[PDB]
This record gives C-alpha cells, sequence and structure tokens, in this order.
C-alpha cells in the first residue's frame, strides 16, 4: 500500500548515508531501489543473499535486506554530483516491480 | 585385467579438465567480462584456488599407476605446497562464501559492511595468508623418501624416539580442513534458514524448499567428497595392498572432485554470474 | 617362453582328453617352468599332475586330469589380475 522512504537528506561530498524503505503492512516486499530519465541502482533477492550490484559505481554502494522485518537498505559511499538524484524503493507483487514508494532526494554539494 | 588402472585414471583424466575447463573459463569469464561486487571476487578466488589443485593431479596420477615418484625431490616439494596449499585456500573461500551469505540475512546491516568489496578482497587476502602457513610447511616438510624399491613423496617426519608427528599432523589437518570448516558452513546454512522460516501468499514456502534446495546440495557435495577420503588417510596413518591402494585413489579423486564441481556449483548456478558467462559463450 | 609353455599344458590337456604318460611327463615338466598364489597355482597343479602320474602306470587318470584343468583355470583367474 504505502511505502515509508527513510533515510536521505543532504550530505556532504564524500560522505555516506543509509537509506531504508520498509513496508511494515508488510503488503510488499521492497525488493530493489530505483534512481534524465528513470535510473536502476541495485536490487536484492527476496530472502536478501545474492543482491545484483548497479553497474555505474558499484565501487560505492552496498545494500542489504532484512527478511525479518522486510525492510530493505541501501547506504551509498563516498559518493559525488553523480549519484545525486531523487531515489524511490521499488517493491514486489505478493504471489515488473508493482508498487513504487514515492521517493527521497539525497542533495550533496 | 588392468581395467582398474584404467578406471581410475579416467576418473582424474574426466575430473582434472572439467575442473580445469570451468576453473580456467570461469576466471577468464570474470576476468574479462565482469571486471567488481563482493561475489565476483569470492567465486574468482576460489575458481583460482580450486583451479590449481587440479593442477596437481597429473602427479598424483602418475604415482598411482607408476608406483612410485619419478619427478624427484624439489617437484616433490611444490607440488606438495600447491596441493595442501590450495586445498586450504579453496576450502576457506568455500566456506567464506559460507558466512557471506549468512550474515546477509541474519545480521542484514551488518551485511552492510561484510558485503563490501574491500571487506571481501581484506577478508580474501588474509584468508590466503592463514593457507600460506600450510604452503611453507608442505615445502621445507615436503621430501622424498624410499619405501623399501619404490621412491615415494610426502611429508617428510622424523620417525625416531616414539614419533608420531605424522599422525598429530594428520589429525591437526583433518581438523583445520575438514571438521571446524564443515561445523562453520554446516551452521550458517542451517542458522541462516530459521530466520528465513522465522519471517511468517507462499514465496516463503517455495522459496524455503528451493533454498533448502540448494544448501543440502553443496553439504552434499563437500561431506561426499571428502568425508571418505579423511576417514582413510587417518586408519591408514594408525594401522594398514593392492586393491585397498585402488580404493585410497578413488578418494583421493573424490577430494579432486570438489575443486572441479565446485565452479559449477557457484558459479553456474549464480544467475548474476550465469547470464554473464552466457553471452559470450552464447552470442 | 610366455603363453607357449602354457600351451603346453592345455595342448596336452586335449591330448590328455583322447599309456598318457608321455602327455604328463611333457605336462608335468613343463609346468616347472612357470604373488603367493602364482606360485602356489603351480605347485598344486604338479601334484595333481603326479597324482595322475600313478594312475597311468596301473584310463582312470581322466577324472585327475578333469581336476587338473580346474586347477589350471584357477591360476587363470589369479593370472587375470594382470
Ligand atoms: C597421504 N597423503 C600424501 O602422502 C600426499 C601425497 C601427495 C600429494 C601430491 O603429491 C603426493 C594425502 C593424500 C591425499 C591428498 O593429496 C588430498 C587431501 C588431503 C587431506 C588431508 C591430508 O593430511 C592430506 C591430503 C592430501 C593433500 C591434499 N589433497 C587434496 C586434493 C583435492 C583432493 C595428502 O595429505
Amino acid at each position: 500500500v504505502q511505502l515509508v522512504e527513510s533515510g536521505g537528506g543532504l550530505v556532504r561530498p564524500g560522505g555516506s548515508l543509509r537509506l531504508s524503505c520498509v513496508d511494515s503492512e508488510r503488503t510488499s516486499y521492497p525488493m530493489g531501489w530505483f534512481r534524465k530519465e528513470r535510473e536502476f541502482v541495485a536490487s536484492i533477492t527476496w530472502s536478501g543473499i545474492d543482491p545484483t550490484y548497479a553497474d555505474s559505481v558499484a565501487d560505492r554502494f552496498t545494500t542489504s535486506r532484512d527478511v525479518a522485518n522486510n525492510t530493505l537498505y541501501l547506504q551509498m559511499n563516498s559518493l559525488k554530483h553523480e549519484d545525486t538524484a531523487v531515489y524511490y524503493c521499488a517493491a514486489r507483487a505478493p504471489v515488473d516491480y508493482d508498487y513504487w514508494g514515492q521517493g527521497t532526494q539525497v542533495t550533496v554539494s | 585385467s588392468p581395467a582398474i588402472p584404467v578406471i581410475i585414471t579416467a576418473v582424474y583424466s574426466v575430473v582434472f579438465v572439467v575442473g580445469l575447463v570451468g576453473n580456467s573459463l570461469v576466471m577468464f569469464v570474470i576476468i574479462r567480462y565482469t571486471k567488481k561486487t563482493a561475489t565476483n571476487i569470492y567465486i574468482f578466488n576460489l575458481a583460482l584456488a580450486d583451479a590449481l589443485v587440479t593442477t596437481t593431479m597429473p602427479f598424483q596420477s602418475t604415482v598411482y599407476l607408476m608406483n612410485s615418484w619419478p619427478f624427484g625431490d624439489v617437484l616433490c616439494k611444490i607440488v606438495l605446497s600447491i596441493d595442501y596449499y590450495n586445498m586450504f585456500t579453496s576450502i576457506f573461500t568455500l566456506t567464506m562464501m559460507s558466512v557471506d551469505r549468512y550474515i546477509a540475512v541474519c545480521h542484514p546491516v551488518k551485511a552492510l559492511d561484510f558485503r563490501t568489496p574491500l571487506k571481501a578482497k581484506i577478508i580474501n587476502i588474509c584468508i590466503w595468508l592463514l593457507s600460506s602457513s600450510v604452503g611453507i610447511s608442505a615445502i621445507v616438510l615436503g621430501g622424498t623418501k624410499v619405501r623399501e624399491d619404490v621412491i615415494e613423496c610426502s611429508l617428510q617426519f622424523p620417525d625416531d624416539d616414539y614419533s608420531w608427528w605424522d599422525l598429530f599432523m594428520k589429525i591437526c589437518v583433518f581438523i583445520f580442513a575438514f571438521v571446524i570448516p564443515v561445523l562453520i558452513i554446516i551452521v550458517c546454512y542451517t542458522l541462516m534458514i530459521l530466520r528465513l522460516k522465522s519471517v511468517r501468499s507462499r514465496e516463503k514456502d517455495r522459496n524455503l524448499r528451493r533454498i533448502t534446495r540448494l544448501v543440502l546440495v553443496v553439504v552434499a557435495v563437500f561431506v561426499v567428497c571428502w568425508t571418505p577420503i579423511h576417514i582413510f588417510i587417518l586408519v591408514e596413518a594408525l594401522g594398514s595392498s593392492t586393491a585397498a591402494l585402488s580404493s585410497y585413489y578413488f578418494c583421493i579423486a573424490l577430494g579432486y572432485t570438489n575443486s572441479c564441481l565446485n565452479p559449477i556449483l557457484y558459479a553456474f548456478l549464480d544467475e548474476n554470474f550465469k547470464r554473464c558467462f552466457r553471452d559470450f559463450c552464447f552470442p | 617362453d610366455l603363453e607357449d609353455n602354457w600351451e603346453t599344458l592345455n595342448d596336452n590337456l586335449k591330448v590328455i582328453e583322447k599309456q598318457v604318460k608321455d602327455a604328463l611327463t611333457k605336462m608335468r615338466a613343463a609346468a616347472l617352468d612357470a604373488m603367493k598364489d602364482f606360485r602356489h597355482g603351480f605347485d598344486i597343479l604338479v601334484g595333481q599332475i603326479d597324482d595322475a602320474l600313478k594312475l597311468a602306470n596301473e584310463k582312470e587318470a581322466q577324472a585327475a586330469a578333469e581336476q587338473l584343468k580346474t586347477t589350471r583355470n584357477a591360476y587363470i583367474q589369479k593370472y587375470l589380475g594382470s
């Protein structure tokens, strides 16, 4: 239904910030993140073992999913102006991402 | 009927290439196609490591049929170095993938640092340095002793003054190379899937059966690959022909199989790799 | 002598299958021209060949010859290991 994208906010260059979209209503499982046209940052499997990294800057970001708490994280590290954009978690159908979060914009400069 | 020497050298011949081709091909796919994600560092180094163990198959196969070691001392030392060293490196890298997948599920925000390339690379350098100790021991301690008529190459140990140091280092290796690695990997998986069932649609029931499926294979591989040899070569150190020396070399190959079967399990079953390799070879 | 000395036995067995002492003397002497089962597998046959020599001195030696081929086959099966 409604996905509460946490994290976000401004930061200094070369810094870090962990973003955490969650659906505590357990209606949808946030399994991927999405960032010109729509950008597609890394996603992860449901049970959170294997992540499919984002090629653009795979030397800067890591993601993890708390399966038990139905939460998806991602903490960018040492990013640049290239990474500055709006960020929204993408959920999945309970049983082609079906539900898309409102999104937050990380603003670095 | 010299079929038994024929069957076994075949197994050493079948296993040699599948491990050598795959591990070479898996490495050369990684180094060119996908230069990196943490999983990529693990598969590559495991492949690179457990490629070099399959390098030791000719020398070990020679002694079987030939029933002696025609390659001398210095070539026995380095082969004893290579085979020991990259057995530990492959088992440890195979085990370190084990805790990596466990850490993601059970300590998810702790995975945020564990899954970084540097963390993998840092963990993936230490793991060779740990094995290096075994590599260094096998060089000096490795030599060739005449059996009687027959030269033999093994880890050379003083046999004076009730010295059982061979049985000790075979005890020492068996627990460093098999037991505590098995218990790590058998724990991290069996505990990772408990969090999965704990999560509380049928995405759980389908995926649980799917990951239980996948989990059982690796431990089934690792158990059946190394359990019969480790049991065998310990008993040969406390006590105890022609047919027995063949059963023993069959069991050696089974240990060699784990290094040839690994790329199939840890690369060809990984879609983040299997998707890439497909293009290079299905253009 | 390789298998040729062996052929002395099995050929002389067929001749014995038809004073048969000449074949047996040529057979028992050929045996002496032949790892524990191997040296034992020839000593048993000489004894059974020796058993048949007496039965020739007095026809009824065919039974010992029958018990002699199966012995020869026993060291054939042992020789099959190589
Ligand atoms: C008695 N024995 C030797 O005497 C050494 C013989 C060699 C090796 C190269 O050339 C001669 C053993 C034979 C088997 C084996 O090789 C085998 C697994 C293992 C586990 C515990 C040991 O304690 C131990 C071994 C060795 C080295 C490592 N391998 C692993 C490859 C994948 C299968 C070696 O030691």
